[PDB]
């Protein structure tokens, strides 16, 4: 959005480049098209998992953290229920 | 390098919350599917923003951090280059040393309104077997002929520089075009559009059967003129491609929604719809029809050998279609038209590739085998036709169109037996053959076949390259469907669709990612 | 997971130039060896530094960042408790199931006036041979009693929660106090130890060559008392072991620096040292010499079967001393008595052992070998000896002092085989061995023993156990010296001297790092 | 040694982390002595790497960056015959 007087955090080239690199895997590991990663959904995750990092450090156990396909699948459907 | 244990920490219960919620709005807001979470490559790019968090802390400029699909799109072009070139010398060297093979998909997108071509290259590297996808490409209905699939394969292969086709065994269904657009090339015929091809006829073909199927036919028109189509759902996803099995998807739809339908015929007045069908009958239809799931699964691996198993697939079918005084005559009938489709349509359609791949099967050697002495004659002439393939490429006259391409313990130890060696000439083909058809081989189920002929390697030099090459050429035309329904998403939908150059460079590097980098 | 190419930066001219200044101080200022530079976890630790500064610039407090000599050796012994918990089920079950042998490697410092006792576990998992080094106790002289030495192996082994030793084969030299410590067990004489006996003997017994020699010894005798001990410097590093190569060692120093000698002989006016000393005598008895060095070397493997080379080694010795018209008498009388030691010294000291791993090295099988009753009969009795401890085992009776311990696609395919071999007894004892017998295997330079018997072992499933635990018994006691070597520094030298439990932790690590950790 | 106004930065608890399994894995691998990290040219040394690190990153080539023993041993020589 617009840039406030104190600037958020500029990473250096390595980790620029490092991040189209882990990108560009993802959608072709996954197939996934590029556009994945101009989503608004997409990008507020981004920044809760950068959170997460600048909390507990590197050595998250990410397997553990994201909820399966199944499990998403039904906290999507509660949160439609929740309509009543 | 696990020289260090390396413990992950567990987040707070609120944090794995916050997770879930995050991922929700991500797959809602953005539309994605539910199992976008559980991509490994999801998953290894998660890890790194929490690195760079780790790093940075949480107030990072993330929509900068960020590549934009641009610039992904041009990464994933150029890394499918860097890695064509660095397997490029294997791919040609496969394609020249007869250890080639290629996959040849096809499909009609009736939605799309376009006929899809997907090419795969098959060869192995010592015991191991390299399924590499050359291209997806997307064509136009009146662009299909058999020159013009002929011109599109030739474009395909030199994208990777391979030039000259010559010694590629092809595998595709026995489509017009298709078989057409090869004539001039080694081609050996899809098992599960043959398999697929018995099962179809074989229902047409028993009357009794082919009555309440037909009925079944006219309940789905009825359903989908209704737009209740939904009411048809089954969970039953086959192993055969979606194509070629018609019948057992349609027949577990109504099975698995039996009562939902005679409720909705009765109450829409349609009876006349259900009079003929006999759900005991339509039951065992699908028992049986789900015992050739394993086949259809078998037949179109490419992680492992598949043509050695076409024979015992059909032996299979006779095994489950053998006689039965418990059967309704019916099903008797089903199963003596499906024997004599076996015979009139899978093996005839067979080659010698398919019987000598499974005289390959060591463990299988003392089974009874009726073409021994064609599979001999057969295996002479491909040793020969590789000696002649060295000789000609020393001379650089193998192709017109490829341009071509301190003493060991042993010796110090055993001297006289290395000298003996060295001065040895090579065992001849025929002595090859002869030797390998006394091997005694025990059938154990962790029995892997490429690591067999590999280690038995010196022992058999010409044919074990023979055997390990020819077992390297998958039963299926389908072999690589399932990366090819991945990626369903990105060839298709507006909104998600990426170019075809793209789509070629996606696959390659998906599938050379698989095969070489774990 | 190599997706990405990986490029490295080469740093400037003026920084490599810098760097090496301060590697330079390094050696200096600490009183390093100029080897330091080049050790793989040197390496590494300097590439986590550089990560470091990458991450938090350049003005990091390094004091505080850098662990003190004390955390480290904390986090040594820490670590060695985890890695001996992570494999120590492995390890028990090797030494209960008769896969189990140690090498004890035992030498004298006079330096440190201490006796040195290595020992070293070996076994086989799959195809990979396991060399773990369980402690090197450094020992009083007057604590080296037979059953001095039977309480420290026992102390070593309990440190590792082996109680029972019954099985384990060991490995050593023939000193009195080890071979009376082991006389309950099962001891295998160590092949460096008699070839250099052979090779000592056969010299002193050659009164034309133990004449040269003993001048030789005077003149080493004069320059130790006139301090040019360094004047005899020479370069030859022996694949024998220090202790037992003094003859080798001693007529390379003087024949490196011949004229070096004669001249300070002759200003010092000591010249009656060098009478009888033929030059030629000499340089022929160090050319033989240095054709056995290679055996040395090939019988000290632990990467490596080398049991199985231990008859081939005789063969050796045998072959290079082979009459010849062309030696002068000396040395064609050096070459007899060296084929009569080999016999009386060598072969006299074998066992059963040897010539069975010989017989287990299959391109041998059609060499002549006349023990092949006395190998089957013990092959048949190790066979039967596993199949009782594993009937022990079962009862929890075989220690009163060691606590014990959807269908397949082979069975979908060939389910007639698959019942067949359910059904079918397994074949006994004798037929293994008479099926092997007949083994007809190729040498070839690339062959490797292990994955032979390990590719073989559904045909083979008692034998080819067997095979693979007897061919993972290391040949020489002094299998682990090259560590025990690297690792001088650490146990004699005062400044950088470790404590006695950190130097057997430090190894085992160091070994399983090696072996596990690629 | 005396700390200033401004002073050298702290690492995160897991680079203090990594830095003792680095440096143990270090003296394991190669048997060095534990006293070798407290050497005040080991030091300085490592003080270079870490500036190198600041400047190119941590992609560096290392292998290529040190010089070999004997070149280090020949360096060592002629800096002590440079007292002619």
């Amino acid at each position: 959005s617009h840039m406030q007087s104190r600037e958020l955090k500029t990473v250096s080239a390595d980790c620029k480049k490092e991040a189209i690199e882990k990108c560009a895997q993802w959608v072709v590991r996954d197939c996934r098209p590029f556009s994945a990663v101009s989503g608004s959904g997409f990008i507020d995750m981004i920044k809760f998992f950068i959170k997460v990092g600048a909390e507990y450090g590197d050595h998250v156990n990410v397997e553990e953290l994201l909820p399966s396909p199944i499990t998403l699948s039904r906290k999507v459907t509660s949160d439609a229920k929740e309509k009543a | 390098s696990h020289m260090q244990s390396r413990e992950l920490k567990t987040v707070s219960a609120d944090c794995k919350k916050e997770a879930i919620e995050k991922c929700a709005q991500w797959v809602v807001r953005d539309c994605r599917p539910f199992s976008a979470v559980s991509g490994s490559g999801f998953i290894d790019m998660i890890k790194f923003f929490i690195k760079v968090k780790a790093e940075y802390g949480e107030h990072v400029n993330v929509e900068e951090l960020l590549p934009s699909p641009i610039t992904l799109s041009r990464k994933v072009t150029s890394d499918a280059k860097e890695k064509k070139a660095l397997i490029g010398r294997e791919i040609k060297s496969a394609v020249e040393k007869d250890g080639a093979s290629a996959t040849i998909d096809l499909w009609t997108d009736n939605y799309i309104k376009r006929n899809f071509l997907g090419v795969t290259l098959h060869y192995h590297e010592n015991n191991e077997l390299r399924d590499l996808i050359l291209g997806l490409k997307s064509l136009d209905f009146e662009r299909s002929t058999a020159e013009n699939i002929y011109k599109k394969l030739k474009a395909i292969f030199s994208q990777f520089n391979v030039e000259d086709l010559s010694s590629i065994k092809f595998v595709t269904d026995r489509g017009a075009n298709v078989v057409k657009s090869l004539a001039n090339n080694i081609r050996i015929n899809c098992s599960s559009h043959l398999l697929s091809n018995v099962l179809e006829n074989s229902f047409e073909e028993t009357p009794e059967l082919n009555m309440p199927i037909l009925a079944c036919k006219n309940i789905v028109k009825y359903f989908k003129k209704a737009n209740l189509q939904h009411r048809l759902r089954s969970s039953l996803k086959s192993e055969c491609p979606t194509r070629w099995n018609s019948t057992y998807t349609m027949l577990r739809s109504i099975l698995d929604n039996w009562e939902s339908v005679i409720q909705i015929l009765s109450e829409a007045g349609e009876t006349q719809r259900i009079v003929h069908i006999n759900k005991s009958i339509i039951q065992t239809m699908v028992n049986i029809l789900d015992g050739f799931e394993r086949i259809f699964k078998e037949l179109q691996t490419c992680s492992s050998p598949s043509l050695c198993f076409v024979v015992p697939s059909i032996l299979k079918v006779k095994e489950i279609c053998s006689p039965d005084v418990g059967d309704v005559a019916d099903i008797a009938k089903l199963k003596v038209n499906i024997i004599k489709n076996v015979r009139i349509i899978w093996e005839e359609n067979l080659s010698i590739w398919h019987y000598t791949a499974f005289f390959f099967y060591p463990p299988a050697l003392h089974m009874q085998q009726e073409k021994v002495a064609q599979i001999k004659e057969f295996c002479l002439s491909k040793m020969e036709d590789l000696e002649l393939i060295n000789r000609m490429s020393s001379f650089n006259e193998l192709s017109a169109t490829q341009l071509n391409q301190d003493i060991s313990t042993t010796s110090f130890f055993f001297p006289q037996l290395t000298q003996n060696n060295s001065r040895e000439p090579p065992v001849c083909p025929s002595d090859e053959f002869e030797f390998y058809r006394k091997e005694i081989v025990i059938l154990s189920e962790d029995f892997k076949v490429m690591e067999w002929w590999n280690l038995n390697s010196k022992k058999y030099p010409k044919l074990s390259k023979l055997a390990l090459s020819l077992l390297s050429i998958p039963a299926s035309s389908a072999a690589s469907e399932r990366t090819f329904s991945l990626a369903g998403n990105i060839i298709t939908e507006k909104r998600n669709r990426i170019g075809q150059q793209t789509v070629d460079s996606l696959l390659f590097l998906n599938s050379f990612y698989k095969n070489f980098c774990k």
